[PDB]
């Protein structure tokens, strides 16, 4: 191959192994981020759903 | 003159016209908290693939 060829091939290579590299960086904080403050799609733990209960009224008013 | 009611009436549902107003809020309830950020916009494909230590895929 030429020098050119393998210059820039090899260019091409860092270019894609450092933007791999500086996404898996991102990826760590966001997981960190995302497990301490609970505020994004992930670590969503369910909690009840609220459509179970029943508003109706009941037998005894006090509730 | 009073009538007995007969069977079925008293068990009715009526509706009741009041001077009172509606409570806005019979439960004492604060604000409830602001829910999460959901999901919008196009999915993208992941950038170079998986990511996982030499899987270009
Ligand atoms: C117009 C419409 C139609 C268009 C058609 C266009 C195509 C026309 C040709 C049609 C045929 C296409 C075939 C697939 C394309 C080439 C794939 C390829 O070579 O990837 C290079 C791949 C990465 O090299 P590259 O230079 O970066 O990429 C070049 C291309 O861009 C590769 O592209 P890429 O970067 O996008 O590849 C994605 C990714 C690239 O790979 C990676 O990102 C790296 C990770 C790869 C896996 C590493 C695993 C490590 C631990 C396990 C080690 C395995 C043990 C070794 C084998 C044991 C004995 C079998 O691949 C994978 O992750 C898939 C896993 C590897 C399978 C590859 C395909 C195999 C098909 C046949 C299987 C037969 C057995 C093969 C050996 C079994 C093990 C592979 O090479 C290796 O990883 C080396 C291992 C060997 C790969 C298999 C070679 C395929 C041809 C075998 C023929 C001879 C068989 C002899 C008999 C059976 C064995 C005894």
């Amino acid at each position: 191959d030429a020098p050119e060829k393998n210059y820039e091939r090899t260019m091409a290579i860092l270019q894609i192994e450092s933007e791999k590299a500086e996404l898996r960086l991102k990826e760590l904080e966001v997981r960190r981020l995302m497990r301490a403050k609970g505020d994004g799609p992930w670590f969503q733990y369910p909690t009840i759903d609220k459509a179970l209960i029943d508003h109706s009224p009941k037998a005894t008013p006090d509730n | 003159g009073w009538v007995r009611p007969d069977l079925g009436e008293l068990s009715k549902v009526t509706k009741v016209k009041t001077d009172r107003p509606l409570p806005e809020n019979p439960y004492h309830s604060r604000a409830r908290p602001e829910p999460n950020p959901e999901v919008e916009g196009d999915l993208k494909p992941a950038r170079h693939g998986s990511r996982l230590f030499f899987w270009t895929m």
